[PDB]
């Protein structure tokens, strides 16, 4: 039975087609990152205490890593995800410059929204 | 048989614009049919065609079908059968409008009519003012036209064998053909396709050159099996060169860019069509403007470059808007294979072997003849051809630009629509014996057994400068004696020829090898009939002959492969709807 | 000026797995040529190198390739945009369709897909025309983009989303011929036609990627044809 | 079918982005988050409408879009349904684990 050129390593990947296949990890990784995040505003609201344990948590240097990631990581869902939409809408157009173009700004809007996600975690 | 058997009332050998067509109309017609095709049948040659679709439609301008019978006679130099040029012409227009019926996308009149625009060749009032009716999509309109045949294939539910090789026809021993064997290109298992009606439909043989506009699937197949069938081709030597293919290239820029308001110059940047001729100046014949621009190159007027000798073909001052709505596909080509924008600069052109005027003769009906002892017609029982593989013959000693696709389409057509009284009309035929199909499968067998025989890379090569340097644009009779010796000692050394590679898994290379003796067969079926022409009528074009000879030469030209000699066929002059137009100067 | 060429090999009878060779190729420096080119040429020293061409021209279709990690066609591929000193010449069957031998794909799902979307203008055969069907020059154009398709499955054999549903999902390339039918005004099926595309696959697998874009050696955007096709089935199905 | 699902996907998204811009805002504006600013905040019934309509967002809106990558990815019919049921319990425990939460604040 036959052989197929399936190797992913071999092939020229375009800037908007980084920013898609982005989009989507950073989809599966936003819904584990709800489950973590409810498990803790849970935690920061049962009582007075449960509170004070629980920025303590968020005093951790791992901590606010992971926390930062998880904000980044929704933090380019959501632009990333505006982008697509806006396509979708009419607002962009649909040719490869104007997708390029736009994949460009995606990034730079999340790498700021990144900072000011550090910023608040810091 | 130890061979699998693969029944069907037709066969048809070849899946571009003549062979679609007729697959289409035959399966319609209640008949089984299997569409064979060496490539997938939208890689077909049909698929490069650029200008257009001659055809008194009349929607540029009020047209009428004997206009166009006239500028065909006249452009065939007088060897085209009347009769059916006739046919074609009269039927085209309902033929053509059956195509946009299809869906075929042709570009558009303001008041929403086919687009046709001015070509060469083309008059009104039987040879007076020049007339605009070949009818486009864009540049592109032979792609427009195979998609859409394939599209009508597919809706249509057709049997089609996509890349399987036609190997040699199959005779039975009461000498008509009964089917053909064929190579499964993919797996490489052989097959006998077994039918009442074997119609050839395999293109032209432009690859036969050194330089040509063809695609690289052009190899003559059809030639080359209908020959080793026994089976005669005529006016071989008719041979039309495009005047204006890309210089050091080969890729065609349409006749389309002259028709839109084109011109040519020489390098003093002189008009000089108007010299050749006066009243059609760059739309004149096709072997006309050929000649001239080989003759303004022959005497230091051509131009120079890393494109090699070549004329200019001017285009810029029909302004970009023009050029990119009716003309994009040469903007590309151009672009790619010249390193020029046509909207800024000219075009360096030069003539390339374009079209195959020969092939198996046939009557209207797509039957193949031949000729008997006494010289007259005998059809080949179960034997038909279409498209560029036949000479029916429509186009005689020059074709008319536009021509050919409403030849594919109306001849495609008719072989169809006539297949049931074809095949009553031969009557039932023997089958054939095993042996009969084992012959087939020898010029196969050859190969596969060959491996330490000569290399066919250096004979193709040799073959092909043979036929570009003494069978083109202009002949002289010495060149085409010692051209025609050194094909024999060139055939001699191909019937020991080597196939290097031995697998069965899509192996290309053995496909090419079988391609190449069928090159062979061409070239030599030319060579021998251009020397036998001792006159200059249309392509052909003899110094020690320069003269028309309408006394002796006003005829076709026919191959007898058994005995490997030349003959002679009538050229017919009765239409049936008006008189036949009189031989006269032919002059543009 | 001597070319250096690493190209994918495979033949089932001899070879157990695909594998890269290497191959060099001596090139008239002054002159430049196409990557078709070279690959003719290297038949000759090796006469086992299996790959598919015909028109030569780009119009055809029959060659294409993964060159330097890329689709296009090898016939208008110059070599001079390829070749870079030290590292060679890559070149691969086209990705996620099964290996027939060397060079050569099995189209098969490719044209599967496109027969799917019934390509072939249906007109319901009332009120025929006197001759030809009138179209207007402004309803012409709306084809253009369109019909110059020439089936050469570079832009769907480079789309993720047919990687992995290359028998649910329509492709590029399809989607492309779906709408050159649901748009040309001599086609009266155009409901019937959308409400055949209104599954979760045939169409929405979609995601604007853009690798069809990038691709195509006719320029031709699949992207923004599957985008007017969304349209229609929006305007018709919600 | 496919048309549904484009639509019911990118709205929710609209609220999803509605609410975390209001989320955001709360973050970026409040300075000093002390047990007490952060519980007032949770016990207003904008907050607690919001947030539960929030999670439904998600239920739909991560629902549509889990699927589409598993079925990509995931072949096997009987390991794709499994995965399934998982994403979905999950997916439907964070929702009534919110309504537990909030409606207790
Ligand atoms: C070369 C060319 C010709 C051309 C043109 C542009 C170019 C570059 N533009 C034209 C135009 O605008 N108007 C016009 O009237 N003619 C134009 N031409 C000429 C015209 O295109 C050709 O004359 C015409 O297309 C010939 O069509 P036909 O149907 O006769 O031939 P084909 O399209 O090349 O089809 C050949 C088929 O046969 C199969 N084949 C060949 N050999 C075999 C074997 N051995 N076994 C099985 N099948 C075989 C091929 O697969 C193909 O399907
Ligand atoms: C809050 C939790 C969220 C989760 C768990 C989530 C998850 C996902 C998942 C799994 C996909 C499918 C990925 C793919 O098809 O490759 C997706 C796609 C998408 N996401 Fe979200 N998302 C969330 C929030 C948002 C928000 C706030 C937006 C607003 C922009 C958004 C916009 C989109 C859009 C527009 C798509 C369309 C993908 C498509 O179907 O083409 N998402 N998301
Ligand atoms: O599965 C995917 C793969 Cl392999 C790639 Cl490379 C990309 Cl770009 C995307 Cl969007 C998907 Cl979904
Ligand atoms: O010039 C063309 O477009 C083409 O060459 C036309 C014919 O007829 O062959
Ligand atoms: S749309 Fe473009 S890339 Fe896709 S098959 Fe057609 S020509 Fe090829
Ligand atoms: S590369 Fe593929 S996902 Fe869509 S825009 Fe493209 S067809
Ligand atoms: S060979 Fe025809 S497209 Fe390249
Ligand atoms: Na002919």
């Amino acid at each position: 039975q036959r052989p197929v050129n399936l190797d992913l390593q071999t092939i020229r990947f375009p800037i908007t087609a980084i920013a898609s296949i982005l989009h989507r990890v950073s989809g599966v990784i936003t819904f584990v990152a709800v489950g973590i995040l409810l498990w803790l505003l849970g935690t920061s609201l049962s009582s007075p205490e449960g509170f004070e344990q629980a920025s303590a948590i968020m005093g951790s240097f791992f901590v606010k890593f992971i926390m930062w990631g998880i904000l980044t990581a929704l933090a380019y869902h959501v632009v990333v995800g505006i982008r697509h939409m806006m396509m979708d809408f009419g607002y962009l157009e649909e040719t490869f410059e104007a997708g390029k173009r736009s994949a460009k700004i995606s990034f730079v809007i999340t790498v700021v929204l990144s900072l000011l996600a550090g910023v608040l975690v810091w | 048989m130890k061979l699998p058997v693969r029944e069907f009332d037709a066969v048809v050998i070849g899946a571009g614009g003549a062979g679609m067509r007729a697959a289409l109309q035959i399966s319609q017609s209640g008949q089984t049919c299997a569409l064979l095709s060496k490539v997938f049948p939208t890689r077909s040659h049909t698929v490069s065609a650029q200008g257009g679709i001659t055809v008194a439609l009349g929607n540029t301008h009020e047209d009428n079908w004997e206009w166009h019978m006239y500028d065909t006679v006249k452009g065939s130099d007088y060897i085209g059968d009347q009769d059916a040029i006739e046919y074609m012409c009269k039927t085209g227009p309902e033929a053509i409008l059956e195509l946009e019926h299809m869906g075929l996308p042709f570009s558009r009149l303001d008041d929403g009519r086919i687009y046709q625009r001015p070509f060469g060749g083309q008059s009104k009032n039987f040879g007076g003012e020049q007339a605009a009716r070949t009818a486009a999509a864009a540049d592109r309109t032979g792609h427009a036209l195979l998609h859409t045949l394939y599209q009508q294939n597919l809706k249509n539910h057709t049997t089609i064998f996509s890349e399987w090789y036609a190997l040699d026809l199959v005779k039975n021993q009461d000498g008509a053909v009964v089917g053909c064997t064929a190579l499964c290109i993919e797996t490489g298992e052989v097959v006998y396709f077994k039918a009442r009606a074997t119609v050839l439909a395999t293109g032209g043989a432009g690859r036969i050159y050194q330089s040509t506009t063809n695609a690289h699937i052009n190899t003559g197949d059809g030639v080359g099996m209908a020959i080793r069938a026994g089976v005669p081709v005529q006016d071989m030597e008719m041979w039309q060169f495009h005047p204006t293919g890309i210089a050091g290239a080969g890729v065609l820029v349409t006749e389309g860019c002259r028709g839109e308001g084109g011109y040519l110059l020489n390098k003093h940047g002189e008009r000089f069509m108007e010299r050749y001729a006066p009243n059609a100046k760059d739309l004149a014949g096709r072997d006309v403007v050929a000649r001239s621009i080989m003759i303004e190159i022959r005497e230091g007027r051509g131009c120079d470059g890393p494109w090699g000798p070549h004329a200019k073909l001017k285009l810029d001052h029909l302004g970009k808007e023009v050029l990119e709505s009716r003309l994009p596909g040469i903007l590309e080509l151009s672009r790619t294979f010249a390193h020029v924008d046509p909207v800024k600069e000219p075009i360096p052109v030069i003539p390339t072997c374009h079209y195959m005027m020969g092939g198996i003769p046939t009557k209207v009906t797509g039957q193949a003849l031949t000729v008997n002892e006494k010289g007259e017609d005998v059809v080949v029982p179960g034997l038909f051809a279409v498209g560029e593989i036949a000479c029916v013959s429509v186009h005689g000693a020059n074709r008319l630009g536009g021509n050919s696709l409403l030849d594919l389409v109306v001849f495609g057509r008719a072989a169809g629509l006539h297949l049931q009284e074809s095949i009553a009309e031969q009557g039932a035929l023997r089958d054939a014996s095993e042996s009969d199909v084992e012959a087939s499968l020898d010029r196969l067998n050859r190969w596969n057994n060959n491996r330490n025989g000569e290399d066919p890379v250096a004979i193709r090569k040799a073959l092909q400068e043979c036929m570009q340097h003494n069978f083109s644009v202009f002949r002289e009779g010495d060149a085409m004696a010692k051209g025609l010796e050194q094909l024999k000692v060139i055939r001699e050394r191909l019937k020991n020829a080597r196939l290097d590679d031995t697998s069965s898994e899509f192996n290309t290379q053995r496909v090419e090898c079988l391609e190449l003796d069928n090159l062979m067969e061409t070239a030599y079926a030319t060579a021998v009939s251009a020397n036998f022409r001792t006159e200059s009528r249309g392509a052909h074009s003899r110094f020690d002959f320069p003269d028309r000879d309408d006394e002796n030469w006003l005829c076709h030209s026919l191959y007898l492969p058994e005995s490997e000699s030349m003959t002679r066929r009538s050229v017919n002059m009765e239409p049936k709807l008006r008189p036949a137009f009189p031989p006269k100067i032919r002059t543009y | 000026m001597r070319l250096e060429f690493s190209i994918y090999r495979y033949n089932p009878d001899v070879d157990d797995a695909p594998r890269m060779q290497d191959y060099t190729l001596e090139a008239d420096e002054g002159r430049d040529m196409m990557l078709l080119d070279a690959l003719i040429q290297l038949k000759e020293k090796d006469p086992s190198l299996s790959f598919r061409r015909s028109c030569r021209e780009g119009v055809c279709g029959s060659d294409g390739l993964n060159m330097n990690g890329k689709n296009g066609l090898a016939c208008i591929t110059p070599i001079s945009a390829l070749n870079q000193p030290g590292k060679k010449i890559v070149i691969r069957p086209l990705p996620g369709l099964p290996v027939i031998r060397d060079l050569v794909v099995d189209m098969g799902q490719f044209y599967a897909q496109y027969e799917k979307i019934k390509p072939y203008l249906l007109n319901n055969g009332q009120n025929p025309p006197a001759r030809e069907h009138l179209q207007m020059p402004e309803q012409r154009e709306k084809l253009d983009g369109l019909y110059e398709c020439i089936l050469c499955a570079c832009c769907s054999t480079s789309c993720p989303s047919f990687w992995w549903n290359p028998d649910k999902f329509i492709g590029p390339a399809g989607l492309l011929a779906a709408y050159r039918f649901l748009i040309d005004s001599r086609d009266t099926e155009t409901d019937s036609r959308l409400d055949g595309l209104s599954d979760a696959f045939s169409v929405f697998r979609c995601h604007s990627i853009m690798n069809c874009v990038s691709v195509c050696p006719k320029g031709l955007n699949p992207t923004r044809a599957i985008g007017h096709i969304k349209s229609m089935l929006l305007q018709r199905n919600a | 079918n496919g048309v549904h699902d484009f639509i019911l996907v990118r709205a929710t998204a609209i609220v999803l982005t509605l609410y975390i811009i209001y989320m955001v805002g709360f973050f970026a504006t409040s300075g000093e988050l002390t047990y007490e600013v952060w519980i007032g905040f949770f016990a207003s019934a904008f907050t607690k409408v919001f947030t539960l309509l929030a999670l439904f967002s998600i239920l739909i809106h991560a629902w549509i879009g889990m699927w589409q990558v598993l079925t990509d990815y995931v072949k096997p019919l009987a390991l794709r349904l499994m995965l399934q049921l998982v994403i979905v319990v999950a997916l439907v425990v964070y929702v009534i684990y919110g309504f537990v939460v909030v409606w207790g604040v």
